[PDB]
């Protein structure tokens, strides 16, 4: 049973890496859609001003 | 009776040698078409279960 905590901490580190990757993916999606919306609105405003 | 000859109303761009500056603002084409992941999002999640 001495090899149980090794696999336990390995699985814990794997789950941590996974949840951090998921958080980073969600943040990238948020940044992407916000950038798209902001660029669209800025282009519309610049066209109207011109 | 003074003559009205010294009144020269200036314009903005009457004839500046026909510059015709081509801006061509490609702001709409600056979109981030992010690629998908390596899978295991709907197939593995439904095949594993519990
Ligand atoms: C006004 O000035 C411009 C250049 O300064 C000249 O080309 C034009 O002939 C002038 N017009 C009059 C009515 O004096």
């Amino acid at each position: 049973a001495l090899q149980i905590p090794f696999a336990m901490q390995m699985a814990y580190r794997f789950n941590g890496i996974g949840v951090t990757q998921n958080v980073l993916y969600e943040n990238q999606k948020l940044i992407a859609n916000q950038f798209n919306s902001a660029i669209g609105k800025i282009q519309d405003s610049l066209s109207s001003t011109a | 009776i003074k003559d009205f000859g010294g009144f020269n109303f200036s314009q903005i761009l009457p004839d500046p040698s026909k510059p015709s500056k081509r801006s061509f603002i490609e702001d709409l084409l600056f979109n981030k078409v992010t690629l998908a992941d390596a899978g295991f999002i709907k197939q593995y999640g439904d095949c594993l279960g519990d």
